[PDB]
RNA sequence: CGUAAGCCCAAGGGUUCCUACGCAAUGGUCGUCAGCGUAGGGUUAGGCGGGACCUAAGGUGAAGCCGAAAGGCGUAGCCGAA
RNA sequence: UAGCGGGCGUGGAUCCCUGGAUGUCCGAAUGGGGGAACCCGGCCGGCGGGAACGCCGGUCACCGCGCUUUUUGCGCGGGGGGAACCUGGGGAACUGAAACAUCUCAGUACCCAGAGGAGAGGAAAGAGAAAUCGACUCCCUGAGUAGCGGCGAGCGAAAGGGGACCAGCCUAAACCGUCCGGCUUGUCCGGGCGGGGUCGUGGGGCCCUCGGACACCGAAUCCCCAGCCUAGCCGAAGCUGUUGGGAAGCAGCGCCAGAGAGGGUGAAAGCCCCGUAGGCGAAAGGUGGGGGGAUAGGUGAGGGUACCCGAGUACCCCGUGGUUCGUGGAGCCAUGGGGGAAUCUGGGCGGACCACCGCCUAAGGCUAAGUACUCCGGGUGACCGAUAGCGCACCAGUACCGUGAGGGAAAGGUGAAAAGAACCCCGGGAGGGGAGUGAAAUAGAGCCUGAAACCGUGGGCUUACAAGCAGUCACGGCCCCGCAAGGGGUUGUGGCGUGCCUAUUGAAGCAUGAGCCGGCGACUCACGGUCGUGGGCGAGCUUAAGCCGUUGAGGCGGAGGCGUAGGGAAACCGAG
């Protein structure tokens, strides 16, 4: 329900601070808690070495989430904002004085 | 009483001379731009105020 | 809200145009027979003063 | 102790029962123990009890009779017990 | 909110919006019963081998209105809720009068009944004095005036003037007919229907003559549509350096604006995000007199007749209520017992009563709006900040208490992020101690910021021949900063000294209240007065409701108030 923010499902930069000015993967969005995960927040998590899912010293982590509005879209340019447009056959949403958004599927 | 106020208000302003009475304007249409330019033409820099 | 203005107050006394409460002499309805006409003549009017100030507060709204 | 302090019934309480694990809190101290926490489990009916049987004081209540109202009384009928 | 886990989607899902289906047992409860949420039966279709027993579906409550062959069914409606507000029938007491009866609180609290986005009210048998008015209701006004009153406490009108909205209608009667019923056939006693008719310088009826029409007026009712809310969609501008865990901050150079409201982003931004102003959007649903079509409907002038115009009535008595009228010289309005009429020479009324003069047509029923309320949807606040604010921010009408009615809490903050601590070590665990997580672990998990009492580890000073509201003055020593000269903490001696509050004729009192600390907790406001003051005007001065406007914008509005003369109880006179 009108839960429309910004970030979607392409690949894009970091404008926060931890790893500001960096870039990462598809971005696997989750969820309404305004969290997005490119590759940014990487940590090293404990998890008891319990012989099941953990060897003789589990202590590993990878993708830890990070807030949405702390990232930004980049077009073949630098990193400028977005903007929509109706194709009279779909819904395109390019970039500030640029073309294309997240519609390389035929959009 | 309050009417004096009205009068006296402007009166003080007029006692200073900060009131312009242009018949119309040069920034006729609705644009921040043209009013800004006209504000150069009136010299109303960027450190004043408009009960306008 | 709004003062009640006393009915009796106006009903028996008047404050003259001076903030001076003036009206009635007391004592004539059972007097008589052995009454000298001297006092019946002096039972004409009176004057009142002092506490009559509070009496001016009584009437209030219409004054009178 | 043993006309009980032992053993049945009944109203009551609402899973305290059995079994395993376990003590930080509940036991006027402890506590490896429990009417304590926790999980799996246990309550079987044509003849016992009770209704698809009966009436009691009483309740109820078409009709009736009455009351400013809400209601009050109330026949037949229906509810009512260990 | 995860977790053993397993699906799901651009052949467009979760998701919100509308419409339908679906909804087991209770609850007015409705087959009947009943200790609500459970039990039992009839009656048509069915299910199982299915008559034994079972289930499922349909259907079975009374109340009222109109029909229907009174017989039997159908027919439209009824029952319960609701935060406040509303109409009616009931209705107090404290308390005010410094006591108490009249009076008062008060026709308020509550009891009940009923109607709804409203109510009730509402077409004058009125008003009031002018030959002036013209449905009902709300705000201002008049006015705390007119009066009511143990003439006490106090209670408190209407007309008029200003705004608010603005609506006016239909039956019974006389005339005439159609069906039915009875009947002392009779120019016939009633019920239904049918046209007829609705008024106050009187209307209606009948005959009759002026002349009566294609017309004039137009609904409160049904339809058409703009519109309004139930999902939404668009939306203008940024980049390097730099300290810092963190940049948005500070530096440099801009950009946008009909949009620099605000929230968020690891700090404090119009340009990073959601937004902003500005401007668009509904298949279905609701809503809709905002703008439109039509239907039911409504419009005459004269002459005589004397047919009609609301009956247990009007009026009279008795016993009342209401009005400001407490019985007053006591009317008007409505009504409980009895007495008991007229249709326009009948009549009710202008406050006993009468002459007169004006006003109004009762004894039948409907009517939007202007007003009110706040469960609810939005906005807004010189509103509160987790003892405050709804009683509750949080798992509250929950714990708990009570037979029941009912009472009624306590409890919010880790961090930007869970990264919420793997390993080892002591340890039975409980909890710690290195490591590691982050800016910070002085953020370690009821953890922000942790104050006060409060217990305690260590250190400095002094205390075992002393009699004390616990301090103050000075001297002195002991311990620590200071360049010196000065400062600090402590206490050996001695000069001195009856805690605090309240309450008193008077307290240290053997009067009074406080264990300690923490939070809360007590001179407000609205209206009318009276006085002083800072002001504007000033022989005048100022508007109330409301109209228009504005989003934190004012103006318009002279109705009304105080002022100019007072004196007398009054007529009435007048600087007397």
């Amino acid at each position: 329900r009108v839960k429309m923010h910004v970030k979607k499902g392409d690949t894009v930069l970091v404008a926060s601070g931890k790893y500001k000015g960096r870039v990462g993967k598809v971005k696997e969005v989750l969820p309404k808690k305004y969290a997005v995960i490119v590759e940014g927040v990487n940590i090293v998590k404990k998890a008891v070495r319990v012989s099941p899912k953990y060897p003789q010293g589990g202590f590993i982590e990878k993708e830890a989430p990070l807030h949405a509005s702390k990232v930004r879209p980049i077009c073949p340019a630098c990193g400028k904002p977005t903007r929509v447009r109706k194709k009279f056959l779909e819904n395109g949403k390019k970039i500030r004085v640029c073309a294309k958004c997240g519609g390389a599927l035929d959009t | 009483v309050r009417k004096k106020g009205l009068a006296m208000a402007v009166a003080d302003r007029a006692r200073e001379g900060k009131l312009l009475l242009v018949e119309a304007f040069a920034g006729v249409n609705g644009k921040t731009k043209e009013f800004l330019a006209w504000a150069k033409e009136a010299g109303l820099d960027g450190s004043e105020s408009v009960l306008l | 809200p709004k003062m009640k203005t006393h009915k009796g107050a106006k009903k028996r006394v008047k404050i003259t145009a001076s903030g001076k409460v003036v009206a009635m002499k007391t004592g004539k309805r059972h007097l008589n027979w052995q009454k000298s006409g001297k006092e019946i003549r002096q039972k004409g009017r009176k004057f009142v003063l002092a506490k009559p100030e509070a009496e001016r507060i009584k009437l209030l709204l219409p004054y009178e």
